[PDB]
């Protein structure tokens, strides 16, 4: 359970421009605790 | 969105997972909150 | 020692049904076993948990 929070901040599109750029994905933080989890689906962020 | 779920089953009628993280904790609370469908609270 | 009996240990040799490690929960978060209809309870080659 390593839930481990690999974060690439490309931050909301503004107005104009905020280029696409690096792809891929790098980690951030990291914390192993183990929780149960079997299968799952997309979900979403708040604020 | 109001509400953190994670699970197997994810429906939480019982003592559910209480995730607080601000950069500097994270809570592990294995209990619920007086917070069901969507929490909400002036502040 | 302490004197009065003890009944908390339980383990098994075999089991049914795969569960699921690591959750505290006291809901109603259960797996199921498998096909044949044993329904979740002793039967025929279903062994006792």
């Amino acid at each position: 359970g390593y839930f481990k929070i690999y974060s690439k901040h490309t931050p909301i599109n503004l107005v104009r421009d905020l280029p696409q750029g690096f792809s891929a994905l790098e980690p951030l933080v990291d914390l192993p605790i183990g929780i149960n989890i079997t299968r799952f689906q997309t979900l979403l962020a708040l604020h | 969105i109001r509400g953190w779920i994670f699970g197997t089953t994810l429906d939480s009628k019982t003592q559910s997972l209480l995730i607080v993280n601000n950069a500097t904790n994270v809570v592990i609370k294995v209990c619920e909150f007086q917070f069901c469908n969507d929490p909400f609270l002036g502040v | 020692s302490k004197v009065g009996g003890n009944y908390n240990y339980l383990f098994r040799l075999f089991r049914k049904s795969n569960l699921k490690p690591f959750e505290r929960d006291i809901s109603t978060e259960i797996y199921q076993a498998g096909s044949t209809p044993c329904n979740g309870v002793e039967g025929f080659n279903c062994y006792f948990p």
